[PDB]
DNA sequence: TTGGAAAATTTGTTTCATAG
DNA sequence: AACTATGAAACAAATTTTCC
């Protein structure tokens, strides 16, 4: 059945919009987190070196 | 009626651009975070680089 | 590896620039081939500064391209081209869920390399977007960027590491008939004023063809939008004369970082070029 | 191997139905 | 009662993947 199989087509491409969203904050928020220990990193390394 | 069609069209393209911006700003905001990501990361390969010598 | 690199104290550098298409094939098809050079030749890579007598290893993976940070695409894979009747280069094939080709760096050879053991693996989107971690989506991500790197091994027990990236390569057979593509600019900047005349060289350009220029703030919201009036009556389908527009706001202090692209169609646009006015 | 393009899949758009 | 926002249906346009 045409009419039903691009009904799931539909429903299927819908639903992969949601995921996306979804995968781009749970991504969002890692970043800010890495981010922020690199920052640190970036720091520790930066004082050693002007001590060196 | 005519006009009651065009005006759900409007609000099906206004619901449909809204959600599309906001995958194209959650979409901008993890670039950018990427690229603060691989400048933090160069910087401190350079770091390193200094505290060898 | 997503970790950055650069051209190392040696300078690891692409000799021969691939062609600007090249249609990957599928698992589902017969390898079409290794990437070539538009001299009908093939690309060719090569480590400058070093002075020693042992062969290296020049190590190949397909990235990304577009304005992103270069990292390893996640829809194209390498392909190790088994060769024509005279296999130029040998190959090593490894993985860590994206292809990675070694192939000698000779000091014989003047420690220098021809690709044309590599050709490009496309893997179906579907599949990728399937595994979790993955944001990115194959839809009309179709551009690639081939990498090398080394690892110069030094006196000091050191390990030097370099990397390079090839000109983009539009990997699709559609959009490279439909898609526009800038390979060359003729300026990168001007001041305020604009109006002086720009030269683009490029893929895929047609009439419809029409040259815009855009803002952007740190957020991506977009503040302006320009129409460029490019000459259009006789040039080639691959060069256009563009004017560029006069900025927006003629009286800054500091030179602001602008954007242009080519576009067919609305769904036909190339990705986003680089320009940049300077205040008088 | 190449090049082309039918076949298959996705995603966009206009309507309807309909909760709020 | 009337009207916007939204998911789902149908069918068309866009883009990818299989086939020749």
């Amino acid at each position: 059945r045409k009419r039903m199989r691009n009904r799931i087509a539909a429903s299927k491409s819908r639903k992969r919009k949601l995921e996306r969203i979804a995968r781009l904050e749970e991504k969002v928020k890692t970043l800010k987190a890495q981010n922020s220990e690199l920052a640190s990193t970036a720091n520790m390394l930066r004082e050693q070196v002007a001590q060196l | 009626r005519r006009i009651r069609r065009e005006r759900n069209k409007m609000a099906a393209a206004k619901s449909r651009n809204r959600r599309r911006e906001l995958t194209d700003t959650l979409q901008a905001e993890t670039d950018q975070l990427e690229d603060e990501k691989s400048a933090l990361q160069t910087e401190i390969a350079n770091l390193l680089k200094e505290k060898e010598k | 590896w997503p970790l950055s690199s650069q051209s190392g104290s040696y300078e690891l550098r692409i000799e021969v620039q691939p062609k600007p298409h090249h249609r990957a094939h599928y698992e589902t098809e017969g390898s079409r081939g290794a990437v070539k050079a538009p001299t009908g030749g093939h690309p060719v890579v090569q480590l400058h500064g070093y002075m020693e007598n042992k062969p290296l290893g020049l190590q190949i993976f397909i990235g990304t391209a577009d304005e992103r940070i270069l990292k390893p695409h996640a829809f194209y894979q390498v392909h190790r081209i088994t060769g024509k009747t005279v296999t130029t280069t040998s190959y090593e094939k490894i993985v860590g869920n994206t292809k990675v080709l070694e192939i000698p760096l000779e000091p014989k050879n003047n420690m220098r390399a021809t690709i044309d053991c590599a050709g490009i693996l496309k893997l179906r989107n579907a599949d990728i977007e399937l595994r979790k971690g993955e944001t990115d989506i194959g839809r009309k991500n179709t551009r690639v960027r081939l990498v090398f790197r080394v690892h110069i091994p030094e006196s000091s027990g050191r390990i030097v590491s370099l990397q390079t990236a090839s000109n983009p390569i539009e990997c699709s057979q559609r959009s490279a008939h439909e898609l526009p593509m800038v390979e060359r600019q003729d300026t990168d900047s001007c001041l305020v004023y604009g109006g002086q005349q720009m030269i683009l060289t490029g893929q895929n350009f047609t009439s419809e063809s029409k040259v815009v220029f855009t803002e952007k703030t740190t957020d991506g919201q977009q503040i302006w939008e320009m129409e460029a009036t490019v000459d259009k009556d006789k040039s080639q389908p691959n060069m256009l004369f563009v004017e560029i527009p006069e900025y927006r706001n003629k009286h800054i202090r500091t030179p602001v970082k602008v954007n242009f692209y080519v576009i067919n169609g609305k769904r036909k646009r190339s990705q986003p070029q680089h320009f940049t006015y300077h205040p008088v």
